[PDB]
RNA sequence: UUGACCUCGGAUCAGGUAGGAGGACCCGCUGAACUUAAGCAUAUCAAUAAGCGGAGGAAAAGAAACCAACAGGGAUUGCCCUAGUAACGGCGAGUGAAGCGGCAACAGCUCAAAUUUGAAAGCUGGCUUCGGCCCGCGUUGUAAUUUGGAGAGGAUGCUUUGGGCGAGGCUCCUUCUGAGUUCCCUGGAACGGGACGCCACAGAGGGUGAGAGCCCCGUAUAGUUGGAAGCCAAGCCUGUGUAAAGCUCCUUCGACGAGUCGAGUAGUUUGGGAAUGCUGCUCAAAAUGGGAGGUAAAUUUCUUCUAAAGCUAAAUACCGGCCAGAGACCGAUAGCGCACAAGUAGAGUGAUCGAAAGAUGAAAAGCACUUUGAAAAGAGGGUUAAAUAGCACGUGAAAUUGUUGAAAGGGAAGCGCUUGUGACCAGACUUGCGCCCGGCGGAUCAUCCGGUGUUCUCACCGGUGCACUCCGCCGGGCUCAGGCCAG
RNA sequence: GGGACCGAGGACCGCGCUCUGCAAGGAUGCUGGCGUAAUGGUCACCAGCGACCCGUCUUGAAACACGGACCAAGGAGUCAAGGUUUUGCGCGAGUGUUUGGGUGUAAAACCCGCACGCGUAAUGAAAGUGAACGUAGGUGAGAGCUUCGGCGCAUCAUCGACCGAUCCUGAUGUAUUCGGAUGGAUUUGAGUAGGAGCGUUAAGCCUUGGACCCGAAAGAUGGUGAAC
RNA sequence: UGAGCCCGGGUCGAACGGCCUCUAGUGCAGAUCUUGGUGGUAGUAGCAAAU
RNA sequence: AAACUUUCAACAACGGAUCUCUUGGUUCUGGCAUCGAUGAAGAACGCAGCGAAAUGCGAUAAGUAAUGUGAAUUGCAGAAUUCCGUGAAUCAUCGAAUCUUUGAACGCACAUUGCGCCCGCCGGUAUUCCGGCGGGCAUGCCUGUUCGAGCGUCAUUU
């Protein structure tokens, strides 16, 4: 396929490892910040859509309204203590909130919280 | 290029940039994160000294070895056999070890001062004139319009009066 | 540079005069009118298939013949002749694999490099330091303009365990030249086979050693190979009382006798 | 071995910024031995070269000869000390360039400043050799 | 006659703003042809180059009128595969995605549609002691509340607060922080060779009269002196108003974007005439509405979102800008056109075109002086380690040229085999062992003694002597051995 | 009997003979000469004999034709992506760490959690179906082994066996209009009949890029001047 | 055998060579080749232009 | 026999190859985001003892202020210039200034160091004349201020 100009739009990546420690130093400065929080936000456990990946689960975006309610979470309180909300996503099914509430109650129960000032 | 030749040529300094970053590799501070960091470590050792968890996701690669840093009944409802309509919204309420992770639930733990709220001058004083008219009768202060003109509803006078004091 | 030669106005002259059918640098007010251009034969020119950044300088490399190449050169070194035969001074250390005891080299005793010197001296390894230092020569070519000024010899290379041992004796034999250090867990063929070359004198720590076994037991997709002969001596293989039994009688001689 | 990444082992750089250092920089360049009495008196090792020092020479074809800087020729990265003059053709006497690697102080021009920097160097000298003794 | 309000203007009135540069990367507009198909026009090139407009350190996109058909997922962006698949095509050349999945990074929000109506609560000015006065904007709507996986209103009972200092800390410049100029030789100069040392969280690099860890600058780790601006911050003064806020419940309500969508047509574009998107033109909507899908499954059953308003960091890009660090790169006909007066000299009316050119020596010590004569020149004389290194300057090839020497030359030279003459140059086997006798000295010789290291039976020292043995040495005698060419 | 050229090999072994050793599987013995030069080298020249100026191109060939004043330096099958063959290597019904993460003495080296690529069962346009009746079969060859009686690798020939599809025959039965069982075919498969692949290294070839190097007239975009 | 290689004599002044591997901008008589330098023509033509 | 011509050698020329060197280029990687009406990028005229080149600077002109260092600059001519010091320097830093003509280029013209208006000052016979100097005077647009026009349009006998 080499009918157009290949030559001026070829990207060579001789800085894959000066990403490698650019990111590295990234998530560094992330937890510089956030001393004694994590450098990530907890995401629930979400069934793959199509047929081919149907018996297999993935990390999610955030919890449902209804998956905050039941572990006892408020729903202005989980983006500040870590929970990442999704108003977009839908239980539909007791598996799928089931799995999820039990993700959140052993959140809680790992859970350090300090007490505002 | 032209650029750079006339510097080469030019009796001016070169304006020397230090080496500055937007973001601070370390945390500092007076904190116990910040007594208890190591410089050369890197967040995986450190966060496993600590007794923290650094990454909440799936793991994406090895880890180095030992690091502990990356993470009847009627009704057929499975919420029941996961129990222990409003929840408490500002706070959380919750029920051989490393000495970081020790200090960290100490400060968790510690008795807060309550710094309580107090009424004003004149709401004491808006309280006081009503319950030298009426009384322990709380009824009557919520239907006389001279003394609360703001209609307030009985069960909330009430509820000022016990902060107050009177009864 | 892809824009070097070729930066230039020029044109042909045709055929309309006798001259080489070549570009010609136009204008008249000047020593570079009227030169060629272009051409790699040309002074000035764009050279022959220039040289691009997206040539392949890495190349992959299997994991398996990784692993296999690195347990070669760790059998290696454990074989005596092949050291003295790569180039180390090894006459007067006790043994080929010579484990050091953990206490002489762990902690902070040998994060002085007067101690890291005085324990090399003492096992054996003083010939190779020195080997070292009284080859240091100015490199022969045009890569002393390149950054590469000396060469020298490759000392022994220490061997620890970064949990018991400590990294506080890196900083002791950093200074030693030729002296290298590399954990029991990273082992590099480009150390344990320099230039290609078997044998490479490494001092062992006794942590280190019992470490080795748990290593090679933990990488996942690799097992220690098997090797296709089980007797490498064939003059155990030949010369042995099995083989010989069965032989027939020779047929001749090594020297044969010219008959006419 | 370098570790940091502000430095550069570059021989192009390294000579460029040799050459062309301006004078406060050439004045560290410049500097000189102090002699076994002067070493021992101020715990100091070396000093920059001023114009009133009194030196003595122990590398090239002027050695064992003692005399006083004359001048300090940044430009040309060489002093000029007393009485080692060479006679060009007409017979005028011009003074000969040495290095101040090539000397080392026997006397020092004492100021306030270079009392200042001489106890700069003794508190440091002092500083790490406690630190690296208790 | 007076005075509005509305609209349109003036002012060298006060306060501001835009132009141009740069354009490597970014957002739009506009838009070729060469080429390929061994000819060539569809196509391709290419939604490229050139042309125009417009930003930032990134830009752009972005919180679904989404993807899906699943047990569903869930703003945007980029990498890996998907995949050279689906799809389109002088079905030739070719063109050519996406959902899913694994990662990187993740963050959500503001309006319009409501009556604050028990009180325009909002905001620009310019006058000030600055503490608070007027003027104007604005009801054709400035604050608060609210933004449809919502929300409001009552009731309800728990749970939440706000400012001002601020020690100190982090980032970045800064000052200081190790050890030979010890002895000998060569050399103009030791940075070389030999001997004896020392430092090393420093043996990277560079300079110094030749290869310097210890002569000098620096180099390594931890501190330490002073300074700049951001951000964080232990604490300490404070608050307050029947002020704000989160939920819960319900015999009360819940407003969601139009010349837009869509039908027809022309153009352009796309893998994509369910028109793939976009633009112009004609016609022009709805409210249990509308958009996009799935399905032969018996009628459009069901699934999934809500367009025509708006903001938003990170992961992404980068031949430019302020620097910095590197290289299995090139080494002055090379590497950028330019190592140096280089976009300079110079040419062209002009747009534009555009070179050649590095190296004395460690140090100018760059030849004083005498002496020819008119010179970018000699002869003496001097400097230097060296001037056949004299600013024609390190080394100084070949082509080409002069002088000196040798030989030859009757209308070609050069070349192959083989002598011969002359000239110059080289130099052939390194040129030795074994016996005998006499003397002298040693030992690996004495069942001699003491000691050291060791592979534990081998070595090495010291002191004994010459009965024996064996080595040398000196003075004799003797033997054979040899390189090449001949007869 | 006279002359010429030659002396290869290096303990013994063999065939023999005239047998106290010989001429018998390759030269010894004796004597002499050689260092102010034995013997060589290079240059110049003389002499006898020999002997067209190289490259390219055309042609059956010569002959034309093109290039060559001379010297120094430069100077032309390269690098990417995708195929394909073979050699080596690693693992092997699997293989491939290197998007990324962890890590580090920091662009190196070392480690891997999930997917993904290619392969590990085929055929038919499709609905879709789907590898054993015989030690996965018999017979004959066949390397190798052998208790000498016989076992028999890979591979081939033939007779078979099964399956996908096509053309047939049409069982219990079945919702009364659905099914393929059994028995056949001078059928087809890039089928089964017991896996060989994946990654990499070296060389070669094919395609596309400037594509071994140098060499038109044209066309197009944007400017500068003014005209044959 | 050869491409080539080693030594002597002179000059010269600061770095270079052998082995085994890796790598490539790696070997010239031609291309009316490129750049530079230099010849015969020729002390000839002729004193035109340029200097 | 010389001259001339050819070959070879020694010495002397021409030329700049080879070897060595490199304050240059090329390629990669990393930290950061900073031009202009408060006048930019570019063009020009000037400023030094000898300044030819280059660099720096703007009539405060190879530069002034402030800070730091602590005794030069240098090819030749300097000073009674400064050395237990608020202090040399062709030094570094850099927070304060100065900044000619042009140029988006801004009163008009531009190829002239010319031609106008408003405000103020100075000198030379000077309230009248002349010359010089200082601050101003572009366009589009926004907010406000102020002035004006329109039978557009309202009210006006209590």
């Amino acid at each position: 396929h080499f009918r157009k100009h290949w030559q001026r739009r070829v990207r060579c990546h001789f800085d894959q490892p000066g990403k490698k420690v650019t990111r590295r130093l990234a998530r560094r400065a992330k937890a510089a910040a956030l001393a004694p929080r994590p450098v990530d936000k907890l995401r629930p456990i979400v069934r793959c859509p199509t047929v081919k990946y149907n018996r297999r689960t993935r990390l999610g975006r955030g919890f449902t309204l209804e998956e905050l309610k039941a572990a006892g979470i408020p729903r202005l309180l989980a983006p500040t203590i870590g929970i990442a909300v999704d108003h977009r996503r839908k239980n539909l099914s007791e598996e799928s909130l089931a799995a999820n509430v039990q993700r959140l109650k052993d959140y809680k129960a790992r859970l350090i919280l300090f007490p505002r000032k | 290029r032209e650029l750079q030749k006339r510097k080469r040529r030019s009796s001016r300094p070169t304006i020397r940039m230090p080496n500055r970053r937007k973001k601070a590799l370390n945390p500092a501070g007076n904190n116990i994160i910040a007594k208890s960091w190591n410089k050369k470590e890197t967040l995986s050792q450190n966060y496993t000294r600590f007794g923290l968890v650094a990454k909440l996701g799936k793991a994406t690669g090895g880890t180095a070895p030992g690091n502990k840093a990356l993470l009847s009944e009627s009704d057929a409802v499975p919420q029941q056999q996961q129990q222990e309509n409003h929840i408490r919204q500002h706070d959380l309420e919750l029920e051989s070890k490393p000495e970081v992770l020790r200090a960290l639930e100490r400060e968790a733990t510690r008795p807060v001062e309550k710094t309580v709220r107090h009424q004003s001058e004149r709401e004491r004083e808006w309280l006081q004139r009503l319950v030298d008219k009426h009384g322990d009768d709380v009824a009557a202060m919520a239907r006389d319009r001279k003394l609360n003109p703001y209609q307030q509803t009985a069960s909330d006078i009430k509820r000022r009066l016990k902060k107050a004091g009177l009864l | 540079s892809e824009k070097a030669g070729h930066q230039t106005s020029a044109e042909s002259w045709g055929t309309g005069r006798a001259v080489a059918r070549i570009p010609r640098v136009s204008g008249g007010g000047t020593h570079r009118a009227g030169q060629g251009a272009f051409g790699n034969m040309c002074r000035s020119g764009r050279m022959f298939a220039p040289t691009k950044i997206w040539r392949k300088w890495h190349v992959k490399i299997n994991q398996g013949q990784k692993r296999f190449a690195t347990a070669s050169a760790l059998a290696a070194s454990a074989v005596a002749p092949l050291l003295m035969a790569r180039g180390h001074q090894v006459s007067t250390v006790p043994e080929v694999p010579l484990v050091v005891d953990s206490a002489a080299v762990a902690g902070d005793a040998v994060a002085k490099t007067a101690a890291a010197y005085k324990l090399l001296k003492a096992i054996g390894a003083g010939p190779d330091v020195e080997k070292v230092k009284k080859s240091k020569k100015l490199r022969a070519g045009k890569g002393k303009m390149r950054g590469r000024r000396h060469r020298q010899r490759r000392g022994p290379l220490i061997v620890y365990s970064p949990e018991h041992d400590g990294k506080e004796l890196v900083k002791g034999f950093r200074n030693i030249p030729g002296v290298e250090t590399c954990p029991v867990d990273a082992l590099n063929l480009l150390q344990l086979a320099p230039g290609g070359h078997l044998g490479r004198f490494i001092v062992w720590t006794s942590a280190a050693i019992k470490q080795l076994d748990a290593v090679y037991e933990s990488k996942k997709g690799f097992f220690l190979p098997a090797n296709i002969v089980s007797q490498a001596d064939l003059s155990r293989l030949i010369n042995s009382t099995e083989i010989q039994s069965v032989l027939r009688a020779p047929k001749g001689e090594a020297r044969t006798k010219r008959a006419c | 071995m370098k570790v940091r990444p502000t430095v550069s082992s570059s021989r192009r750089k390294a000579r460029k910024a040799h050459f062309s250092a301006p004078s406060s920089v050439r004045r560290v360049i410049m500097s000189a031995p102090l002699s076994k009495e002067l070493r021992e008196k101020y715990n100091v090792r070396s000093i920059p070269i001023r114009k009133g020092d009194e030196v003595q020479i122990v590398r090239g074809a002027h050695k064992d000869k003692e005399g006083k800087v004359t001048s300090v020729y940044r430009l040309k990265y060489v002093i000029h000390v007393e009485r080692v003059t060479r006679e060009k053709a007409t017979g005028q006497t011009v003074p000969i360039g040495i290095h101040p690697s090539n000397v080392v102080i026997t006397k020092l021009h004492l100021d306030k400043d270079r009392e200042n920097i001489l106890a700069r160097i003794k508190a440091g000298r002092e500083q790490v050799a406690k630190a690296k003794g208790k």
